């Protein structure tokens, strides 16, 4: 809910126009976009270009970084800096299991031949890699280290800011649409935004465009409904603006169905990858039961996938979805076990875990510090209760969902080569657009050195297209000043109509963007394997979604805005509604359940390794106003085995 | 939810830039022009980053944990440096902890992008190599993998 | 989410108190309440007694009846004035085996031998019912007839007004709290309250009071969490006054474990009962099952209750639970196929039951009209989604949570005889204090008439406790000025620490009325068998939810309130937490389930008529701060075999 | 939710007391001093009951379904007379249904509580009658029930 102290209002018409020409556009300055910033910067200067970077807020914390990272979760080490050497065959295989055999292992195996010297990077730029006595970097995991991150995006930040300088870093201005080459249908030319500080709306002029705003949150309803509704696990700030700009230009998505269900300490959503994979802490049910050893037995019909190591994620979630099914809640993280265990009654040692513990939330999540602090909780004495959280679209981190996009040449098969009219890495089906980080599908477990990497990618493929092909995209000035009027329509539409009602959020003739985004939630929550259903949908709920959503999408054309703010909420509700109609069609079109554990269609309850092992990739018509939808054959790119 | 403590906020004085209004990733944090003071917003919307709590100047800027499930009572309070911060952890029932982590092993603004990196090229335009690489990867060579036979 | 316009504070000591002395002190204007205004007039004469009666809002249409109703659910018929005449003993059957075998058949029978007499009055005031060519009341189902009831509330409220005076009717005057005999813990002595539309505190001196303040509604949370948490089937305006102030006098509770779950059109809630007993319409899920055939076999194991006819209300709540958990929603009522099937090609036939389903919802939840009109949806045409809503707490309708409370002479058996001091119809363990409606429990199937009815019972009984007893209880002046300063506390407590925030609602020192029932909301939804987990729950969440609601608890001693309007919300808010308390303690102490489709105990899944076949009845002592249980075990007072 | 349109509401100044202000059974209705205009104070506590409607004398007051749930367009629009009540129903889709009940066969306010009823009596207080028994139930002798041997 939202109640403006005061109205900040203007007619597009009286709105004047910012006109910025640049060579590459980078939307989104989170980790993903300050990788591009600061690769582009870098080969740039091979063509004299120009690189630009377009961020919401402010660079300096914007994104799912902002409160900082407790661990950076992709480091291979491939020589030996860290406590466990892994190989990257090793790597690609254990991505593409735990997508349960789906993944473009092309792309996977190319950031993952890259992340590393990322890492050193960000550690030579101040970042405070956790260390043995030896100077190891301490592991968390098998693929994760431990890092004093509470600066962490400020510290990526000044690279990106240095590389690319100020001048080119536009802050506090909302991207709302992509602009197309009005000489090439299927190529971009640049797009449009309005600032959220004062009254201006832009026109950004780009021969290469790269998608870097992260995934999509609040798509669906989530545990906590009132002020908590903005304690998202995943970053709120994201609300799928990539995935509509880019599916509306007609660029396509892939495994868009891929959900992530993160199961996290409960309503505060704190990190448990610490937890479980560092203090070795044990997760049981209300009776003292650890699940994952009487429910492994369970996994045994996923061959060869539920007798991986380590258990897919989505697997994990399964056990968990059982546990609640049978309703053996609450599930408890047994903290004061842990903490126990490790110390071995040496009180100064347990002082130095038990300071590890907090910094893990303090560097992450304050939330759930908070939470223990307001509920009494000590970790040393009493174990926290934990559970999955709703629903969340992105690419980057547990999940695959995200655009469709070619690989490198010396690793993508001619299998998944087949769609792209032109072949630069990152770049989407549409020319001289790409997408990274969360906005990349089909290759997760990025996270932040992975995001970062991907845009570094990406970036520095997007020169060479521009030195290569020399595009010269002309933006369409007739569709420019009706997105301009698109831009401001809410606030015209509030002073057009506001007089029908004493109350300016009851309405008949328009919804608030806090209004819509309700609905959408509920749509999503009740149709879309949501919390509501314990993640399970089927044919007949995803069709009655479609035509809730249809409902939705026509009264988007009757939205309203009372101030700049509200209108940057309004448009995150366009793309998040849009987001959410890619994502139930796809769950739509896949007649198998593959992820139980992240959403179960009850009609089709098996994995289908026999008609299914393919990626789902789709297509938009906005002329037509047509979905497309293909299937492409999942091809193992690297040696391994299972 | 952040709140701002009237006390202690002074709107940011004279200073160029609010500094809560410029950092809040979510654009929660704005001046009301009348009292000169801050305020949220838009509660339900604010994810707990903290960052508009670090930024402030005055500290006049705390957490109230949301509603929705926190009994009242409990507090985390930063303490922000150049190369560490300092947190203090107050329970609701009276409880105190106090933690010290590094943030930073560098100076501030001191980053060279591309310190140490040879000029780009258009032969190197080519080929896979990121800038720095192979050099910053650690190995010997460019990283190789297996391709299925 | 409250956001009041401006303020309106006050302190207690410049509030001015307001005394009235009165002889019987109605509390709740609703159905029981008018009922026992206009019985209490008839009988006051005798001793020229008077009769005082207070309502939260206007009277005219305030409680469950505000649009009006389309049916009376009960009328017995023992002449044949409708359609089907029907026997008493063949009713308390109907009832006791409705509520699985658990039924005070005294008190049920004790209404039923009386609610036709309230029917006929109903009539002869005005109120429209159906009626057949013959002249005969048409019935929906067995026990309930049709009427056109827009002005049903209304009608009652002149009804009352005639009978009691205006000048002893008090409006907009809220009660949150009894007073006792300041010379006996277990007598009554009047109740304080504030008006929300002035400053001004009550004290009613009285020697016998009647709890009539409806049931308990929003202590879940329910299906719709923005403007639409305002959308609850029940009452809305219900928020457990009367078991607030009853159970902290002392009365004793008696089966508040007995939620009721109600299964309704969704999302507006739109009434079932008509559509079911009259127009013969169908429910089916997703895949066209009628699953009340297809699940007959889940029903034998309960015996001899699975045999039932008509099924339980729980058990054909069970049904719709068992294709919820297997995921095959949407269920659907097929009105299309049901007004097909009734017309029977007859178009004039179409057009009457066409207008008479619209009647259905225009004259008693008219939202669900509205919802039908928003989303294109005509009856005739396509089907609508139904869903069983959240928990509710009450005892005039299909659940029986309430005060345990005393049966006439001539039917309570010695059994249920022992814990009254006095033994007047209707009157709780607390001496001079009633309950009546939703209040009084362990007699479920009131519904409007029988509310009514059980009120008339009430008043008269009261009348005849004046003038035998001779009462003449004194309220201690020291409580009632304590009571002063905690009615306005909470506005007190915003104007001394509002200052610690610059937003009034985001305050570290207290709680808005709207922010606590947001709390109180997702830890009954989550941890006492709501619709977060379909209803299920166990000894380990209930304990869980009695230490979050300790917590709540504690934290109301923080509320804040900005005006007259929010103060109301801040007491609506404290009655809702202790009556959640009561009903977790209530289903933690009953070690079986009962009640299947209503809440499952996982840890006690099965019905138990060795050890469980029992009222279960609580008494809070609040000088003590103990809950103390003890189990009644159930007697057939009635003639009747299965 | 119930909103007030401004153009017909006239405040009800023109009458001795405001009616929906009056009616709302959840206390949401209320006037704006300042403009002399109600609106509903609290729309996410309202049940949408359409009492404020059907007693607004000027007809000011409509619904808008529950944005959570509610397509925009519909509309239920109430004329209530005195023995009764007509309905307009309006689709998203434009098509408009017209409805006409009965809500009341005796004129208003012509109530007279205990029209026939013999006087109380002490005698009578100690039975178990109600007044206007036994024969309002519609036998001469009071309901008798078999209680189980
Ligand atoms: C939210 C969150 C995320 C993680 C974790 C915990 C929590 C609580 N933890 S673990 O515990 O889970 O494990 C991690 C951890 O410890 N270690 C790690 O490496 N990664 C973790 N992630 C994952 C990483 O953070 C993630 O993979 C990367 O940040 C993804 O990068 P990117 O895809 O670039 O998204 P971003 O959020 O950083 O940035 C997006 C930018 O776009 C802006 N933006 C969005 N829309 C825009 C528009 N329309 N116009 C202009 N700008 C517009 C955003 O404002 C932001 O600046
Ligand atoms: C909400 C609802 C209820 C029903 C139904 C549909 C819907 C959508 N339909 S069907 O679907 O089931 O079918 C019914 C139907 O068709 N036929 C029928 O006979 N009964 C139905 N009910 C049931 C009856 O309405 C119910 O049994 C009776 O109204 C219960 O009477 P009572 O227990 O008296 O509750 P009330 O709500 O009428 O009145 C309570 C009063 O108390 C006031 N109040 C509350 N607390 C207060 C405070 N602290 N101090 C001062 N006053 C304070 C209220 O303002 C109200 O005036
Ligand atoms: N399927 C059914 N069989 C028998 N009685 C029902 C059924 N559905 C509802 N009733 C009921 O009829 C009345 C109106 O139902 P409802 O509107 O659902 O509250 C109540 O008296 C219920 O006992
Ligand atoms: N039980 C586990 N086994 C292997 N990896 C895990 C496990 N739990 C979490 N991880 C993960 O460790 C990282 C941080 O965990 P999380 O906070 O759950 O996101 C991610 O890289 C996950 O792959
Ligand atoms: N989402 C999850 N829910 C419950 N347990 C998990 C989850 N992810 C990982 N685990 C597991 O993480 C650890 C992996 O155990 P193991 O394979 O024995 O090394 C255990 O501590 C489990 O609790
Ligand atoms: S940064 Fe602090 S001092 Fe400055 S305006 Fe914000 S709260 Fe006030
Ligand atoms: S805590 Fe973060 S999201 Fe909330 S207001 Fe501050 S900076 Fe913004
Ligand atoms: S009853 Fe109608 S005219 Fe009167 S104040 Fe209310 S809305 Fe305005
Ligand atoms: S519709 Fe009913 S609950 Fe809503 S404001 Fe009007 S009278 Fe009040
Ligand atoms: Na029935």
């Amino acid at each position: 809910v939202y109640y403006p102290k005061k109205y900040e209002l203007y007619k597009a018409d009286e709105v004047p126009t910012e006109v910025v020409e640049t060579d590459i556009l980078i939307i989104g300055g989170g980790f993903s976009g300050c990788g591009a910033a600061y690769e582009a910067a870098y080969w740039a200067k091979l063509g004299g270009l120009k690189v630009t970077l377009v961020e919401k807020a402010a660079v300096e914390r914007s994104g799912a970084v902002a409160q900082g990272l407790s661990a950076i979760n992709t480091y291979i080490d491939l020589t030996g800096r860290s406590e466990r050497q892994n190989t990257l065959e090793d790597y690609v295989r254990y991505v593409t299991l735990d997508m349960m055999g789906l993944a473009r292992e092309d792309l996977v195996a190319d950031y993952a031949r890259h992340v590393d010297g990322t890492v050193h990077l960000f550690e030579k730029w101040g970042l405070p890699i956790w260390k043995t006595p030896d100077g190891k970097y301490v592991r968390e995991g098998q693929w994760q280290i431990m890092i004093h991150g509470e600066s962490y995006k400020p510290i990526i930040a000044e690279a990106a800011k240095m590389a690319v300088g100020e001048e080119n870093i536009y802050e506090r201005v909302f991207i709302f649409e992509l602009l197309k080459d009005k000489n090439d249908p299927n190529a971009v030319a640049g797009a449009v935004g309005f600032s959220v500080r004062e009254p201006k709306f832009y026109v950004f002029k780009a021969k290469a465009v790269i998608l870097a705003t992260g995934g999509a949150t609040l798509l669906f309803r989530p545990r906590s409904t009132g002020e908590a509704a903005g304690r998202t696990w995943y970053a709120i700030f994201d609300t799928g603006s990539g995935y509509y700009m880019g599916l509306k230009a007609g660029a396509m998505l892939t495994q868009f169905e891929h959900r992530f269900i993160p199961f996290r300490f409960k309503d505060g959503y704190g990190p448990v990858g610490a937890w479980f994979l560092f203090f070795k802490c044990k997760a049981k049910n209300a009776y003292g039961e650890e699940y994952i050893k009487t429910r492994a037995a369970e996994l045994e019909k996923y061959k060869p996938y539920g007798a991986a190591q380590p258990i897919p994620t989505p697997l994990r979630n399964h056990q968990v979805m059982l546990e609640i099914m049978d309703g053996n809640q609450p599930i408890y993280m047994h903290t004061e076990e842990a903490l126990a265990e490790l110390a071995g009654g040496d009180k100064k040692k347990l002082k130095h875990i038990y300071e590890e513990a907090f910094e893990d939330f303090l560097d992450m999540t304050v939330s759930q510090a908070l939470l223990w602090a307001c509920q009494n909780i000590d970790p040393q004495e009493q174990p926290s209760e934990a559970a999955p959280a709703e629903p969340y679209i992105m690419g980057s981190h547990s999940g695959e969902a995200g655009f469709w996009v070619c690989g490198p040449e010396d690793l993508m098969p001619e299998e998944y080569a087949k769609l792209f009219p032109l072949k630069y890495n990152r770049m989407t089906t549409v020319k001289g657009l790409f997408a990274i980080g969360d906005c990349a599908g089909a290759n997760p477990h990025k996270f932040s050195s992975g995001s970062f990497t991907e845009g570094r990618i990406a970036a520095k493929a997007a020169v060479r297209f521009i030195l290569e092909q020399k595009p010269n995209p002309e933006i369409d000035d007739a569709v420019v000043e009706e997105l301009k009027k698109k831009a401001y329509a809410p606030m015209e539409r509030f002073m057009q109509y506001k007089d029908l009602s004493t109350a300016d959020d009851v309405n008949p003739e328009y919804i608030l963007p806090w209004q819509g985004l309700v609905r959408l939630q509920k749509i999503m929550d009740e149709y879309a394997a949501g919390i509501a259903t314990i993640y399970k949908t089927n044919e007949k709920m995803l069709q009655r979604a479609l035509e809730l959503l249809a409902f939705l999408k026509e009264d988007l054309e009757k939205l309203a805005a009372r101030d700049l703010h509200e209108l940057m909420r309004a448009w995150e509700l366009v793309h998040r509604v849009w987001t959410a109609e890619a994502h139930v069609r796809h769950m739509l079109f896949r007649k198998e359940t593959r992820w139980p554990g992240y959403y179960y269609r009850t009609d089709y309850p098996e994995l289908n390794d026999e008609e299914w092992k393919c990626f789902v990739c789709s297509k938009y018509d906005a002329e037509k106003d047509e979905w497309t939808f293909e299937k492409v054959p999942y091809v193992q790119v690297i040696e391994w085995s299972f | 939810p952040s709140f701002v403590n009237p006390e202690k906020c002074d709107g940011c004085k004279a200073l160029e830039r609010t500094a809560c209004e410029y950092i809040c990733p979510n654009d929660l944090m704005t001046l009301d022009k009348e009292k000169m003071k801050a305020y949220n917003r838009e509660p339900d919307m604010c994810w707990e980053c903290y960052s508009c709590v670090k930024m402030c100047p005055q500290g006049a800027i705390d957490v109230r944990g949301y509603v929705d499930y926190s009994p009242l009572g409990g507090a985390c309070v930063p303490m922000r440096g150049t190369s560490d911060i300092m947190w203090t952890v107050k329970y609701r029932n009276g409880k105190v902890l106090r933690f010290k982590f590094a943030i930073r092993t560098t100076p501030w603004g001191s980053i060279q992008p591309f310190e140490g990196f040879p000029e780009p090229t258009e032969e190197a335009l080519k080929s896979e190599l990121l800038a720095g690489e192979p050099e910053i990867i650690g190995t010997s060579e460019f990283p190789q993998v297996k391709k299925k036979a």
